[PDB]
């Protein structure tokens, strides 16, 4: 009300409204789902178009051979944050000959977003990210919020109507975690999960976007007729 | 006085065929009259069907290769996984080398 | 953050005016009147000190008339402290020009430089403008005797006769009436004092409430002399013209 | 009025309302505690399980500074991380220049001055965390607690977050019933109990217990996490006491 | 470059400047004009290190042309010469000084007098009736000391200048490929196409 | 009404942020007192540890700025420590640059100048503290100099600070009106501390245990704080006469 | 007042949303992509008859294989075009090749959100970036001041955009020829324009693989306008 | 440094500071530009509220940017000096780096770019000035006349006017100026420029300034008597 | 952090007033009375030592300050602002004059430098004006004795005699009646003590009054002998005893 003019102002109840408004931008964004087993990790994203003449906005971005994310909210902010991850993944390789741990990647994103929430002049990031990866401690899935909060999860979903997919994963927890050495079945579970967030529209060939990373599988994105198999 | 340069010896050789190409190099690494290694790889697969060798001062050669490999990585990120053609790689390497016109990479490079 | 307390000194009104410049001009309108009159054989600068005291040391005092170099002088109307900042800058600019070209600075060039500094404070920096209006009296070998004025907007114009400060509307009418092109310095001196005597808010115009100066070619042969009048000399010229 | 809209503005009371609003964010957070024992310190924290999808034992909240200091906090988690990152820089530059690891009181002031600095200007926001921290140095064990205002003191026991009153009450009993002192292994057991007892204020969602400790005898004066059998032993002791 | 001469007569200033430009052991050009018009009644010839000469001259030219437009007024030769001196005096204590020597020939329209200024790369200014830079003066100043009068005509100034060039051509080891001569007077600047 | 938020003049020619900083000074509800002996300067302050969970050894508003200079603060601890750290840094820098130990009054002036800047510059807030510096200066002898948020400072024969400063002030005023001297005519610092405690007891009307007080003593070439047991010995001597 | 980079309660940047309103006030620009080329057309909209219309430059060359049309505060586009041209030629310097249309568009869109308290506000202009490369063929992009860019088969921006976009919805198909696209741009421009369309107040352009980016002459456009009138009168 | 964003978008998609800068131009004295077949003429109003003025030394309304290009304006006088100075510096800078004088189109594009930069830079306000830039390109006999405004947009004009009561004189030019046959001579071009100002000026004495620019750096300013003859001839034909 | 107040805090209001300067002058009005009188062979400046507490040692607080050996200053208004101005005035006398010309600045030029500092606080970003009016008395070879007033705006005026602060209006009237151009220094001191008694409520003696003079050279206060041209400072602060002696002949 009077305490939402900038990011440097607490409300009387201890709330940061500019951060909460940035969080709102994620809820307006299109749905994206993340889930993993012990061997693989999968991202599934519902892409959004402006109209029938327009293309479908890309949702998934590659950060390294072993790491990448999906976005929901302001796309330009995801480009900035993904670029930062690309650099950090790359700094780890060039200096330490070491693939960046997914947990450490989350810590770096948290700290980058935080600086924007405590200083005058700037603004919080208006995007949520689902980071997947495979490192020395196996498969991983992270959820990033622009408040700074990063959370390691078995599965999750963000965006509009994301609660439906999140409930499904909460039921299926014991099943999909055990899908080891079977990428196609893990993707099926992700496609079935994101389907719980659909209304009116359904999954078409240029609508669906899938990504996967695993033990002997580099981070690869599937679009177009490559995802027709899973429709 | 500190001399930032050195000579690690070695020799490299590139030949272009009609539908193929070779890049060869010896595996010996030396300083003065001593041998450092009898097997120290000098020719590298840099991705996109490109091979590279920077011969002369090993430290500068390893730095150049490491930088070009990095340039290939960022070419994919920035330009939708497009393949870096051999002519485009050559021009990119020219700018990597001339960035140190006044403190050169002490290497003879071949791709 | 800090934005909350910013007055925004360099913005347009809906009507296309600069608020702070207009308000600075309002300040200047309460300042003591200063008059400049240009003649064929010299220039006169006359100015009124504001409600003085008997205990003010007049002979060592200077609030209105300042010397920029040997050829150029200025009359001040507004905040004296602000004027001194600008005056010292102008003094330096004249010396920079002399060092560079080995010639005294042309009057207009000095005027343009000061006016450009005033302009800058209206367009960028977020600071208040200088609440000062100058009358420049000077001489050079290109245009001869010259009168200029500058105000907080940074706009400057040339004049045959001009007033700044209080009662300029009334003062300009009186000057426009009695001024002629073939006029001489001694006549211009009389016009300047007569105009102040009629426009003044004081009961009577006396020597202790005035600063006066002339720029004359009335110097031995082809050269120019600046004369800042002393208290006794102002008293004499007041008797001569028949005001006291 | 309007005195609460900007940081570093004194109200007519002489209060900085923005710092007081930062405290409200701390009070909103999960419960965290600290216990000073005979030859060291024990830290424990409440982790709310928002969903079954959270991977157990992965989202670690307690952080180490240098190798001998533990830090835990309640409130805005990112703000706490920022403070620990600074703490690590401070501890590094101290050791760089003076060779010896940073003493706990010295370290406490480094955080204190930094947090206090964020109450001096309207261009920055105060920290939305209360931080409990400490460890073992040349002079023995030290436990501290640091508020958004930059205010900190030494403590026998410390608690902050939504269940702080419940915790404080339990800590006060231990101080009274053990004037000669408490052992490190006892403090771990008691820490578990207090977090479980303090969980009645966050009783809607179930939670995960996380404990760490520094002890001269038990950990050689280094910070370590309580894991495996010792953690389960503390959980069993805690579960037995609530029933 | 090599040789630049100057002479101030009754009603004009005459500048003579060599045409040769050499890189390595080869004369690349034998028709080079070592001069720039600073203003309608002010001409500057120059000589010094390769590249620096033209860069400096064009930089001065731009500054004077800028002044002319701003004030709608031509600076006096004295004022221009002072500006140039200061730039060279500023330059000599720089990281890399501009190694340029100049002669400034101008006609002052106010005083109705020709004026010749000699300025070296250090910023050493002198007003002279006749001047030169480098070794040129060693051969020519004896002739000028003998033959020069202040009431000389432009035609007599050119004849005395021819004698100076003939002496240079006889006793200098270097071939400077003749000179381009220019005259600065009340009517402006013109080039003597046959010399 | 933004003239009450930052340090600019109100129509009355007042600085409200400075005035409100003075009010923050009493937020701790602690009273301090300083007096001068022949060879020493004593400063006492109330100590209040309300929470049983606190480590009482770490609760302190008296600081050792340098070997010679001591400082007691009236105000919140964060601002107190802010000032303490700065005074320590300034005292050390002074010795390095000018080759001798920074005098008490000079440090007081320096800290007062820094405080003045906060009353003039908008981006910096005043510190809500009153700083009382004490020492035995090598030129001026026993010294008490006090700084406030306005940037004001002055030397003192004796002084008091806190919510009940006036009661202590008048008590001290009445004593120096009798003795007609600018100090406590006493040889040992022990008896000067006893005087300080006794007159605080009389002024405030409260009895003190060893843990209710905090004492700092300045002698030639060193300033030091008393332990609880040193204070107990002091309280015993008072009760026995 | 309020921050320049402030979020609204709905989760949108105020200034970005307000810049979009300025673009709605701008003159109409239309782009249509086909397999034979991409056509770009604009409404010139001269404020007076004394204004020499040929000096109105709302269609602009970025490279030989990339063109650009603009709508909104067209003065803001000059620095964007300068950056685009520099980016295009700089990539040719570093990689000895033409730059991808998408990569060029991305480079332009990176400027968009570089504002705060960098430039003081977002751009008040939208761009239609059309071009061709070997990888993805003929392409048309719509670059906004939000930093977002969508690829389009056909797109209209400016004052008559929603009316023109509805018309482009029905008319566009994947087998359109270049000549058909030219007439289609002229048809829709004529529909949404206030004044009567002619060769002087409307401009055409295209990009083909062979000839590259070309702005059409007024004589050439005039014939296409006459060809349009006759085919509409034919039924 | 002072970084405050002064020029910003409003809910309806307007930049008020730029629009208020146009109001400052509306207040300024009238300026007019007319291009003939082999010349361009720049006319300028001088408000007669200011008498006792020294017309020798008072800043003239038309300013030479180079020997072949001129610039007149309407709006804040002080603001115009900054644009003129920058323009003059760029003109010499172009000659120095490219060895050709600026084209009229290039110079206009530069001045317009400066005006634009001040609409999206922090801590600065827009120029309250619109300009008319006229001249002939090097070795070209085709006349050039451009206009700029605070927003930074520019365009070429057969004839144009800016400043106070510019709406009226533009109305006059729109019906009197024929594109198929423009003012063939200098006289016809000046006559049309004076006629247009006489719709607005008041008195035709010292209130009208005229500057004729011809090809090959031939620029001259008309005197009071020369202009007064045009004023006399126009009104004598009007009495019919 | 960073000082983000790069804009002026003093601005012109619609009426043409500079509010913060006016308000600063109001703060000066509330301040304790101080005065200055110029004689033929000297200058005197005086003020009341308004002690905040009787426990406070008022000798340690110096309201009258030496700026150079021949220039002194006194104020009315906010003491802390005065203290920092004295520090800056002392330094600027060295940096912008003595280190250049090898001698101390004349009164009028040092006043000009102080004035400039106060003007900048009236226009620069993120600062308020100084809340003091200064009276600066001094002597130099070519101008003789002089007395200047300096206001929060940065404006300065030379005076024969004047007063500032609490009872300045009444004090200036008192000085107008008593002042003449033939006053000796002792006569000016006498008049200063008479004028100052009217504005003081409580005790009026050498311990509650601060008074200094600019007069004859004091070789006894120089600190060394051997250089004839160095004859000592003209500034001298009168002692408590010296004041009381002149209060008996009052
Ligand atoms: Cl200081
Ligand atoms: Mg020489
Ligand atoms: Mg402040």
């Amino acid at each position: 009300n009077n305490y939402d003019g900038d990011t440097v102002t607490f409300s009387p109840t201890g709330r940061l409204f500019q951060v909460e408004y940035a969080l709102e931008a994620i809820k307006q964004g299109s749905v994206t789902v993340g889930l993993r087993s012990n061997t693989h990790a999968v991202l599934v994203a519902l892409k959004r178009n402006a109209d029938e003449l327009s293309s479908y906005q890309k949702k998934i971005i590659k950060c390294d051979e072993h790491m990448g994310l999906s976005l929901a909210g302001l796309a330009p902010d995801a480009r900035v944050l993904s670029n930062y991850l690309r650099q950090q993944c790359n700094y780890s390789s060039l200096v330490f000959n070491r693939k960046l741990a997914v947990e450490r990647a989350g810590h770096l994103l948290c700290d980058k977003a935080q600086k924007n929430t405590q200083s005058y002049g700037g603004r919080p990031y208006g995007v949520g990210l689902l980071i997947i990866g495979y490192d020395k401690s196996g498969a991983h899935l992270l959820e990033f919020q622009p408040s700074g909060n990063v959370t390691e999860l078995y599965g999750t979903a963000i965006g509009a109507r994301s609660q439906g997919a999140k409930t499904y994963l909460e039921r299926t927890l014991d099943t999909f975690i055990k899908i080891d050495g079977n990428p196609d079945e893990l993707i099926k579970a992700g496609v079935e999960a994101i389907s719980q967030s659909l209304r009116d529209e359904s999954l078409t060939v240029d609508n669906l976007s899938i990504a996967i990373v695993g033990k002997d599988t580099p981070f690869t994105i599937y679009d177009g007729e490559a995802v027709a198999k899973y429709i | 006085q500190f001399n930032p340069y050195g000579d690690n010896g070695g020799t490299i050789l590139g030949i272009a065929g009609e539908d193929f190409a070779v890049l060869a190099g010896d595996t010996r690494n030396i300083t003065d009259y001593s041998i450092n290694s009898r097997y120290e790889p000098k020719v590298f697969d840099c991705g996109d069907n490109i091979v590279m060798s920077a011969n002369g001062f090993a430290a500068d050669g390893d730095a150049l290769v490491k930088r070009f490999k990095n340039s290939v990585k960022w070419y994919h990120f920035d330009h939708n996984d497009k393949k870096l053609s051999i002519n485009s790689a050559a021009r990119n390497i020219q700018h990597l080398l001339y960035s140190r016109r006044f403190f050169p990479y002490y290497v003879y490079n071949i791709i | 953050g800090s934005r909350r307390y910013d007055s925004r000194t360099t913005i347009f009104s809906p009507e296309g005016r600069l608020y702070q410049v207009e308000y600075a001009l309002e300040s200047i309108s309460h300042a003591g009147t200063a008059i400049g009159i240009m003649a064929s054989d010299g220039i006169v600068l006359a100015a009124e000190r504001k409600v003085t005291s008997t205990l003010l040391e007049q002979d060592t005092s200077t609030e209105k008339l300042y010397k920029l170099n040997d050829k150029i002088a200025v009359a001040v109307a507004g905040l004296t402290a602000d004027a001194e900042i600008l005056i010292n800058t102008a003094r330096i600019h004249a010396q920079n020009y002399l060092k560079t070209y080995n010639e005294d600075i042309p009057v207009e060039i000095l005027v343009r430089r000061l006016s450009d500094i005033k302009q800058g404070y209206t367009q960028h920096g977020g600071l208040r403008p200088f609440g000062v209006s100058f009358i420049y009296a000077g001489y050079d070998d290109r245009y001869g005797y010259q009168l200029y004025t500058s105000n907080p907007s940074g706009n400057y114009t040339g004049w045959k006769a001009i007033s700044v400060g209080a009662n300029t509307s009334a003062a300009q009418t009186l000057l426009q009436m009695d001024y002629k092109d073939d006029m001489k310095v001694d006549d211009a001196i009389e016009l300047a004092l007569k105009t102040l005597s009629k426009t003044t808010d004081s009961s009577a115009l006396t020597y202790d409430r005035l600063e006066f100066a002339t720029i004359r070619k009335g110097a031995n042969d082809g050269e120019v002399y600046q004369k800042i009048f002393k208290p006794q000399e102002i008293k004499d010229i007041l008797v001569k013209t028949g005001i006291t | 009025t309007g005195y609460d809209l900007s940081n570093s503005v004194f109200s007519p009371d002489g209060r900085n309302f923005q710092v007081e609003y930062a405290v409200k964010a701390v009070e909103n957070g999960t419960t965290s505690i600290g216990i000073k024992c005979n030859d060291g310190v024990v830290f424990a924290v409440e982790k709310l399980i928002t969903s079954k999808l959270l991977v157990p034992q992965k989202n670690v909240k307690i952080q180490v500074v240098d190798r001998h200091i533990g830090c835990v906090y309640s409130g805005l988690i990112p703000d706490g991380r920022h403070l620990v990152n600074r703490g690590r820089e401070e501890a590094a530059s101290f050791k760089k220049l003076y060779k010896t690891p940073i003493p706990i009181p010295a370290f406490a002031d480094r955080l204190g001055q930094y947090v206090q600095a964020h109450t001096l200007y309207n261009s920055v926001r105060p920290f939305g965390v209360s931080t409990i921290f400490g460890g073992v140095d040349k002079n023995g064990a030290h436990l501290y607690m640091l508020e958004p205002s930059g205010s900190y003191w030494g403590y026998k026991g410390a608690a902050t977050g939504k269940g702080r009153q419940s915790a404080k009450a339990e800590l006060e009993k231990l101080v009274d019933h053990h004037p000669e002192g408490l052992s490190a292994r006892e403090a771990v057991k008691q820490a578990a109990k207090i977090i479980y007892l303090a969980h009645e204020d966050n009783k809607e969602k179930d939670f995960e217990l996380e404990i760490s400790w520094c002890s001269l005898s038990e950990t050689n004066g280094l910070h370590k996490f309580v894991k495996g059998d010792l953690l389960q032993e503390a959980i069993d002791f805690a579960q037995k006491e609530i029933n | 470059m090599d040789i630049i001469l100057g002479i101030r007569v009754q009603d004009s200033v005459i500048l003579a400047s060599s045409k040769a430009v050499t890189r390595g052991i080869s004369v690349l050009k034998d028709s080079d004009d070592k001069t720039r018009q600073l203003s309608p009644h002010t001409l500057m010839s120059f000589a010094g290190e390769a590249g620096d000469t033209v860069q400096f001259a064009e930089y001065i030219q731009a500054n004077i042309q800028l002044y002319s437009i701003r004030e709608d007024y031509e600076l006096s030769p004295q004022a221009v010469s002072s500006f140039v001196r200061q730039e060279l005096a500023k330059s000599i204590r720089s990281r890399r000084p501009y190694q340029v020597n100049v002669l400034i020939g101008g006609y002052d329209k106010k005083k109705n007098k020709p004026e010749l200024y000699q300025i070296d790369y250090l910023g050493t200014k002198v007003e002279l009736p006749y001047g030169a830079h480098g070794y040129s003066g060693f051969y020519t100043f004896s002739l000028l000391d003998h033959h020069y009068r202040p009431d000389m005509t432009t035609e007599e100034g050119l004849d005395l200048l021819k004698l100076c060039v003939q002496e240079l051509e006889k006793r200098m080891p270097m071939d400077f490929k003749g000179v381009i001569v220019k005259i600065v007077d009340k009517d402006g600047i013109r080039q003597v196409d046959d010399f | 009404g933004y003239d009450r938020h930052i340090t600019i003049f109100s129509p009355e020619g007042r600085l409200y942020q400075v005035e409100y900083a003075f009010k923050a000074t009493n937020q701790t509800n602690i009273n301090s007192l300083a007096v001068r002996g022949k060879d020493c300067t004593v400063v006492i302050s109330q100590k209040k540890v309300p929470d049983k969970l606190l480590d009482p050894t770490t609760v302190s508003y008296i600081f050792c700025i340098s070997r010679t200079i001591g400082m007691v603060v009236n105000g919140p601890i964060p601002d107190a420590r802010n000032a303490a750290l700065r005074a320590k840094a300034e005292a050390a820098e002074f010795r390095y640059k000018y080759g001798y130990d920074m005098p008490c009054d000079v440090l007081a002036k320096r800290m007062a100048n820094l405080s003045q800047i906060y009353t003039q510059r908008a981006y910096m807030r005043p510190l809500g503290v009153i700083l009382t510096f004490v020492s035995v200066d090598e030129e001026l002898g026993p010294s008490i100099y006090k700084t406030d948020p306005a940037g004001y400072y002055v030397g003192y024969k004796a002084t008091a600070t806190g919510p009940k400063q006036q009661e202590i002030t008048t008590n001290l005023e009445n004593h120096f009106k009798k003795s007609k001297i600018d100090h406590i005519n006493e040889e040992s610092w022990e008896k000067v501390v006893e005087f300080a405690i006794t007159h605080m007891i009389d002024a405030l009307g409260t009895e003190f245990s060893k843990n209710d007080l905090e004492v700092g003593v300045a002698t030639k070439d060193k300033f030091f704080t008393l332990s609880a047991e040193n204070i107990e010995e002091r309280l015993v001597a008072i009760a026995e006469q | 007042d309020r921050g320049v980079s402030t979020f609204s309660p709905e989760g949108r940047l105020f200034q970005v949303e307000y810049s979009l309103e300025a673009i709605k006030l701008g003159s109409t620009a239309i782009g249509i992509a086909t397999k034979e080329g991409v056509v770009l057309g604009v409404e010139k909209r001269a404020t007076s008859p004394l204004l020499e219309s040929d000096s109105i430059e709302k269609i602009v060359e970025i490279d030989r294989h990339i063109g650009c049309a603009m709508s909104g505060l067209t003065a803001d586009a000059r620095s964007m075009i300068e950056h685009a041209r520099t980016a295009a030629v700089t990539h040719n310097l570093y990689y000895d090749e033409d730059i991808n249309v998408e990569s060029l568009t991305q480079s332009v869109c990176d400027l968009a959100l570089r504002f705060g308290e960098l430039m003081s506000r977002p751009f008040g202009v939208a761009l239609l970036i059309a071009g061709h490369d070997a990888d993805d063929g003929y392409q048309l992009f719509h670059a906004e001041p939000s930093g977002t860019f969508y690829r389009y088969n056909a797109k209209a921006i400016g004052s008559g955009s929603e009316g023109a976009q509805a018309e482009l919805l029905n008319e566009w198909h994947s087998s359109l020829t270049l000549k058909e696209a030219e007439l289609l741009v002229l048809k829709i421009l004529k529909q949404v324009m206030e004044e009567k369309l002619d060769e002087n107040n409307a401009q055409l352009s295209c990009i083909t693989k062979q000839d590259g980016f070309k702005i059409y002459d007024n004589e050439k456009t005039a014939e296409l306008i006459k060809e349009l009138k006759e085919k509409e009168a034919a039924e | 440094g002072y970084d405050r964003a002064l020029s910003i978008f409003s809910p309806d998609g307007h930049i008020f500071q730029v629009e208020y800068a146009l109001e400052a131009v509306k207040r300024g004295t009238c300026a007019v530009g007319v291009k003939g077949k082999n010349c361009v003429v720049l006319g300028c109003e001088r408000r007669s509220t200011l008498k006792l003025q020294d017309t020798r030394i008072t800043p003239s309304k038309v300013s030479k940017i180079d020997s072949h290009v001129v610039l007149s304006f309407s709006g804040l006088n002080a603001d115009s000096r900054i644009l003129i100075e920058k323009a003059r510096v760029e003109a010499q800078s172009h000659r120095l780096t490219l060895e050709d004088p600026v084209t009229v189109e290039y110079l206009t594009r530069y001045v317009a770019g400066v005006q634009q930069r001040y609409t999206q830079s922090g801590g600065v306000r827009p120029f309250g000035v619109s300009t008319l830039i006229a001249g002939f390109d090097p070795r070209d006999d085709e006349p050039k006349l451009y206009q700029t405004e605070p927003s930074g947009i520019y365009s070429s004009w057969s004839a144009q006017t800016i400043g106070r009561n510019s709406k009226t004189v533009r109305e006059f030019l729109e019906k009197n100026y024929d594109r198929k046959e423009p003012p063939a001579t200098v006289e016809e071009c000046v006559k049309l420029t004076v006629r247009s100002l006489l719709e607005v000026v008041q008195t035709g004495a010292k209130n009208i300034e005229i500057t004729v620019v011809k090809p090959d750096s031939d620029i001259v300013a008309l005197s009071s008597e020369e202009i007064n003859q045009y004023v006399t001839q126009i009104e004598q034909e009007k009495q019919e | 952090m960073t000082d983000r107040y790069s804009f002026s805090l003093t601005t012109f209001s619609p009426s043409g007033k500079l509010g913060q300067i006016d308000y600063a002058l109001t703060a000066v009005k509330q301040g304790v009375t101080s005065l200055g009188i110029k004689a033929t062979n000297g200058v005197v400046i005086a003020t009341e030592k308004k002690s905040s507490s009787p426990l406070a040692m008022s000798e340690t607080l110096s309201k009258v300050s030496l700026l150079t050996p021949d220039i002194g200053a006194v104020y009315s208004g906010m003491g802390p602002d005065y203290r920092v101005l004295v520090d800056k005035s002392r330094k600027v006398a060295h940096t912008s004059y003595k280190r250049i010309y090898g001698e101390y600045p004349p009164t009028k030029l040092l006043v000009s430098e102080v004035a400039k500092i106060m003007q900048e606080a009236t226009q620069s970003g993120g600062v308020r004006p100084f809340g003091v009016s200064l009276l600066i008395a001094g002597h130099d070879e070519f101008n003789g004795f002089s007395l200047y007033q300096v206001d929060p705006s940065g404006s300065y005026f030379p005076w024969k005699a004047t007063a500032i602060g609490k009872g300045s209006v009444a004090a200036k009237t008192f000085l107008e009646k008593r002042w003449n151009d033939e006053l000796e220094l002792e006569d000016a001191i006498h008049i200063a003590l008479l004028t100052l008694k009217e504005s003081v409520e409580g005790e009026f003696n050498g311990d509650t009054i601060e008074l200094a003079i600019i007069g004859d050279e004091n070789p006894d206060l120089l600190g060394y002998t051997g250089i004839p041209t160095d004859k000592g400072p003209r500034f001298r602060k009168l002692t408590s005893q010296e004041i009381n002696d002149r209060l008996e002949a009052l």
